[PDB]
RNA sequence: ACCA
RNA sequence: AACCCCUAUACCUUCUGCAUAAUGAAUUAACUAGAAAUAACUUUGCAAGGAGAGCCAAAGCUAAGACCCCCGAAACCAGACGAGCUACCUAAGAACAGCUAAAAGAGCACACCCGUCUAUGUAGCAAAAUAGUGGGAAGAUUUAUAGGUAGAGGCGACAAACCUACCGAGCCUGGUGAUAGCUGGUUGUCCAAGAUAGAAUCUUAGUUCAACUUUAAAUUUGCCCACAGAACCCUCUAAAUCCCCUUGUAAAUUUAACUGUUAGUCCAAAGAGGAACAGCUCUUUGGACACUAGGAAAAAACCUUGUAGAGAGAGUAAAAAAUUUAACACCCAUAGUAGGCCUAAAAGCAGCCACCAAUUAAGAAAGCGUUCAAGCUCAACACCCACUACCUAAAAAAUCCCAAACAUAU
RNA sequence: ACCCUAACCGUGCAAAGGUAGCAUAAUCACUUGUUCCUUAAAUAGGGACCUGUAUGAAUGGCUCCACGAGGGUUCAGCUGUCUCUUACUUUUAACCAGUGAAAUUGACCUGCCCGUGAAGAGGCGGGCAUAACACAGCAAGACGAGAAGACCCUAUGGAGCUUU
RNA sequence: CUCGGAGCAGAACCCAACCUCCGAGCAGUACAUGCUAAGACUUCACCAGUCAAAGCGAACUACUAUACUCAAUUGAUCCAAUAACUUGACCAACGGAACAAGUUACCCUAGGGAUAACAGCGCAAUCCUAUUCUAGAGUCCAUAUCAACAAUAGGGUUUACGACCUCGAUGUUGGAUCAGGACAUCCCGAUGGUGCAGCCGCUAUUAAAGGUUCGUUUGUUCAACGAUUAAAGUCCUACGUGAUCUGAGUUCAGACCGGAGUAAUCCAGGUCGGUUUCUAUCUACUUUCAAAUUCCUCCCUGUACGAAAGGACAAGAGAAAUAAGGCCUACUUCACAAAGCGCCUUCCCCCGUAAAUGAUAUCAUCUCAACUUAGUAUACCCACACCCACCCAAGAACAGGGUUUG
RNA sequence: UAGGGAAUAGUUUAAAAAACAUCUGACUCACAUUCAGAAGAUGGAGGUUCAAUUCCUCCUUCCCUAACCA
């Protein structure tokens, strides 16, 4: 009988090679996840169709924003298959209502504040 | 073309019962409310839980449902059980799962009703 | 069984071997239906009977005033002969068949392993996985084992 | 006695 | 640049599923198929009343709008009409050569009547014929005429025959637009929501309730889910579920009003039956299909993928099948002794026990051998390295193999 | 009573216990029985014997003359039935002239091979073939045409017949 | 065929089977098994079913009690009986029509490929084949031959099983006719083994060009039998082929026997009799293609081979048959001709192995080593008038040949 | 192949009896008949029931019927 998956919770838990692959910071963890949908709910069972809606989730490569938290790495986890995950980087801090029309999600996964579609002079 | 047998098993028709818990853990009852319905004792009464003729768990109170374990000790009457447990290891306790309901309110209030 | 024990008892040196069963006799019934008959009408008779055997298991065992090469070449005839995939051993050669087969395991240079991927539900595979390939971990299919699958 |  | 190039499996119906070699259709024109209550809803009027007596009214009530097809049996009954055919009968007629035999349901044989067998013919010459060959031919014969018996019936040398070219019961008109849970039909344009747990049933080709689905209305949680919690008998100690705040989300319930769907397929998974057959049958959990597109050669059910338009832009998804195989030492051999025992005999080699000694070395003998014998290898010695890799071993059908090819440029 | 069978013995049951006949076949378990005829050769036919799942006496039994477009066996002869066909005549035919139907038909620009597929393809995939159009033949395919399968099932569809 | 318990269905609930098992259609105690009423459960609907605080009445001081033990132990409405209370169906087809059976081949209509009989397809238990294994048989000897227990793989000829295309029709078992294909080879060819002296056999490898008889009997396929034969192969092709034929069988209406039924009727039990339509639109095809097979006799030779008995072979020479292709001198049917029963002609190959030399592996070794041997067509057709007419051995029409016979 | 029925002394029938057979005796010159005595079975196994000739379930065994439509 297929049924919902119960996924170790080891899984989960990061090993020190698994930092320098990535290069995430166990010590101070992402607050947002960026969230793109890569693979169809078609020919899925429908509890992962619904999760997709509830993520916002159901256009393709479409870049959603998340909290890095617990209830939501719940949902992302049942869909992890359909899903590509990175962490959201601010080099430049959060948007201020200064410089809201101005920002970039780049495909770095940096939001840049500034965005003046000039070369770099240097 | 070749003449068949036939199966020898009849009966086995009737459908399930839908027994079972009508009240898990935490869930708020009305005095009445059938707290779980089973053929054997799977759940004993405990606290302000009655039995009904058919072992049906029912509130006695108004409140919240409660499962523990706890110790069982048997009427001294019931043969059966008393038989068991003289049989019993010294030392060796039966424990049961009963069911509870947590009084949510009091019984009453003492309201001004005149000053005469 | 009569193959097994005719080939044993003709092939061994009474003096020298003996041989005991590692597994029981028959005691799982089989029902066949009469001949040409359809569908329906009731289970069969019972037939004959039956003993299930799984992979890894030890079905006759030997042992005596011999060595393995003594015993190895008719071992091997009666083992041809099952039903199933089976090979004469040793204490010595079951060893290090184990200790070969976690050696792989060990020395695997694949980053992706049957067990993980399940494990996982990566790739949302589960959806073509049996609940029983988690303990499997892709070394069975059905009734056959594969000792090569890490 | 034996309708439903 | 008409064609050549590339893409492209008519349509309707019916189905789990139709290019289907399943239905219907030559084509044109014309004709040819959704009829209405109950309640509800919407929009007016008047309003504790409304209404042009009757009837409703605890915001009703009046009015209006808006709603439910077509063709088709075999039958059943009533009243007429039919015996110019045919069945049988009545009245009164007619025909039957020759030959044989002569008592004549005798023979042969024409006219005549019939229809055995063969061929022809099969929208014919003919809705039963033609040619030949046949059976009978003074008889229970054949035949002209008029009349009789009538369908719940007649008539019958019973074949259920015949009764005006289809008689298990005629024909016609009417009842009658019979009835059909069955098949076939069902007509302008455009958008939208929309796939199916079950129960009962003279019921399983259908219905009704539930379920799902649609519309409108109301107001409030729905979904996802954290701990804590849900059984012992006794575990295949299963994958899981139930409950469930947070959270991520936008649904959900209730009220009113309905119809249609209640003949299901493959795939994965847990099982059951069968043969651990089936494109088999039955339950379950998912998925897909019955809805587009791209893959897997064509391709319902596998993989990728969904929301609709235009573009002579762009990034991508799935997506191409790999493999090649069996060589193998060379030499050398005397001896207690044919060890006893057993056995007619057994001497390494029937079977029984024991298995020690000679020489650097050769088993009271591993395989073959015979007459129990003798013989031939192997295990020893001597010379001195044989090369030994690693596990291994297959094939045949019926119209005609089946893209072409290619080991080499990052 | 070797076996076979039982004149015979015991017991029971019925209204009566199938008599006379007849029986390898309109009849048939074994079976193409067995034997005698018949042929070179018989699952045929004839005569017998065996004996009857389930032969049998006006539901007539058993013989027999005559008779029969009845079913079957056969001698002799006869012959294109056949070995094994051929020749010719007429008809039909084909060509010219006149007259002029029918069933049928979704549309058709209507190949072959393998594969596929609602499981048997002109039409799909992969190959191969390929200027165009009359006439005469053929019958392998077009699941060719014809008649809403007379089989089988289903329908709370009919009808005829028969009954305790 | 209704109702309960258990498994399937392991853990909330639910869950099918002409699935696996076991049960119920009651007994017993009471006589408050009296009244009443919050709140609930529920067999997936409904109906029905279930549990219950408080209260009223009772009972009452040590499991019982305002709702007995027990698993099911059961039946709606109408109607009937009764003063009332209340009672009534194995209505068991158990959501129950108030009360109705057979038979149809004399049949009919509506449908259904939702469903059987034929064929196809799926499948391969059953069938068939191969290999693996070494018991066993074969005097000895596992492997010349033959094989148990098993194992693996294949085939798609059987008997089934499934119910996927066709029920607005895919009609036909056997035979005739014409045969296409497979090779698992019956015969003919080439090999290896042999318990192969020879003659015959047996077994295997290769080979599908060519061939594979006529009768008696049965409707028969099948088989038996008589004669043969080099041999009388196994299979598939919609059990090849019925718009080509046949129709014995088969299977509608008639009838008979035995049996079954009260009878109507019925019986893979016998028996006799019983309408086989089609003018071809499309596809396809209509002189592939002139290379030939086999037996027998003589001879080798009474040789080889054998103690004898017997007794051959790659040669050599004849004479046939069949199959192709022609032809008419004679014969025959005939007669300006067409024919057969007559005559004439007919021409290569094939591979399984067996052996040299010879390395890897300084011997050997036929070699998926390099290598050397056995051991790889021709013929026919062929130039192009008028295109008046006539003639023809040419011909359906058309075309062709002749006319220096217009 | 599928359903039903039936297994009682050695025999055949009953509901644990009877007639035979057997055994013992008497009668007879002897035998038979006859007479008088005696023994003699619920197919096997598995149950329940207060008690199993009517009841199980199975085995073993024999019978009967059905096996049809294309
Ligand atoms: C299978 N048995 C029951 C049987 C069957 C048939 N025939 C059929 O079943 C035919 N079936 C059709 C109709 C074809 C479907 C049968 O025809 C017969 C028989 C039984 C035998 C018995 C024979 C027996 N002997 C001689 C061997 C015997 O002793 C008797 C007797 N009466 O005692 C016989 O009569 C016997 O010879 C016989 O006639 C039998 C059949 O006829
Ligand atoms: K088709
Ligand atoms: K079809
Ligand atoms: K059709
Ligand atoms: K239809
Ligand atoms: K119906
Ligand atoms: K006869
Ligand atoms: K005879
Ligand atoms: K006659
Ligand atoms: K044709
Ligand atoms: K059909
Ligand atoms: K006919
Ligand atoms: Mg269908
Ligand atoms: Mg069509
Ligand atoms: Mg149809
Ligand atoms: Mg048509
Ligand atoms: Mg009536
Ligand atoms: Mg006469
Ligand atoms: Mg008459
Ligand atoms: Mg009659
Ligand atoms: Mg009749
Ligand atoms: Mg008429
Ligand atoms: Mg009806
Ligand atoms: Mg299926
Ligand atoms: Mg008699
Ligand atoms: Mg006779
Ligand atoms: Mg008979
Ligand atoms: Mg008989
Ligand atoms: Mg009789
Ligand atoms: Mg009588
Ligand atoms: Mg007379
Ligand atoms: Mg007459
Ligand atoms: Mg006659
Ligand atoms: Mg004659
Ligand atoms: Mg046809
Ligand atoms: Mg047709
Ligand atoms: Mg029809
Ligand atoms: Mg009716
Ligand atoms: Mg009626
Ligand atoms: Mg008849
Ligand atoms: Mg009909
Ligand atoms: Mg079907
Ligand atoms: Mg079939
Ligand atoms: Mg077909
Ligand atoms: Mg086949
Ligand atoms: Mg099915
Ligand atoms: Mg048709
Ligand atoms: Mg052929
Ligand atoms: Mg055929
Ligand atoms: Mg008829
Ligand atoms: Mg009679
Ligand atoms: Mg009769
Ligand atoms: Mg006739
Ligand atoms: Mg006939
Ligand atoms: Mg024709």
């Amino acid at each position: 009988k297929f049924t919902r998956s119960r996924i170790p919770e080891k899984v989960f838990q990061a090993s020190p090679e698994d930092h320098e692959k990535y290069g995430g910071d166990p010590q101070n963890p992402h607050k947002l996840h960026i969230v793109t949908r890569i693979k169809s709910t078609r020919r899925r069972p429908y509890w992962e169709k619904d999760i997709i809606k509830m993520l916002g989730l159901e256009k393709a490569h479409t870049p959603q924003v998340h909290k890095n938290i617990p209830s939501v790495n719940a949902k992302l986890k049942v869909v992890k298959h359909l899903i590509r995950i990175k962490p959201l980087k601010l080099p430049q801090g959060l948007p201020a209502e200064e410089n809201m029309s101005n920002t970039c999600l780049k495909s770095t996964g940096e939001l840049v504040v500034q965005w003046h579609l000039k070369p770099v002079e240097q | 073309k070749k003449s068949g047998g036939s199966s020898k098993n009849l009966g086995g028709k009737s459908s399930g019962r839908r027994q079972g818990i009508k009240k898990m853990e935490g869930h708020y009852v009305h005095a009445g409310n059938i707290i779980a319905t089973q053929r054997h004792f799977r759940w004993h009464p405990g606290a302000h839980v009655g039995v009904g003729k058919n072992k049906c768990l029912y509130a006695l109170e108004e409140g919240i449902v409660r499962y523990t374990k706890e110790v069982y000790v048997p009427h001294p009457r019931n043969t059966e059980a008393v038989d068991l447990i003289t049989r019993l290891p010294k030392g060796a306790v039966l424990y049961k799962t009963f069911v509870h309901v947590v009084p949510a309110k009091p019984e009453g209030t003492f309201k001004l009703v005149a000053m005469l | 069984f009569e193959m097994m024990r005719l080939t044993i008892n003709r092939s061994m040196d009474p003096k020298n071997m003996f041989a005991i069963w590692r597994v029981p006799a028959p005691f799982k019934p089989i029902t066949r239906k009469s001949v040409g008959h359809r569908m329906g009408g009731g289970k069969g008779a019972i037939d004959h009977y039956v003993t299930p055997v799984k992979a890894g298991r030890l079905v006759v065992e030997m042992g005596g005033r011999c060595e393995f090469e003594e015993v190895q070449g008719f071992l091997d005839q009666v083992a041809h002969k099952l039903p199933f995939a089976a090979k004469a051993v040793s204490r010595g050669t079951l060893e290090k068949m184990r200790k070969d087969q976690e050696e792989r395991e060990r020395n695997n240079q694949n980053p992706w392993t049957f067990e993980r991927i399940a494990t996982a539900n990566m790739l949302g595979i589960r959806k073509v996985l049996s609940p029983y390939d988690l303990t499997h971990k892709g070394k069975y299919w059905g009734k056959f084992y594969m000792p090569k699958r890490v």
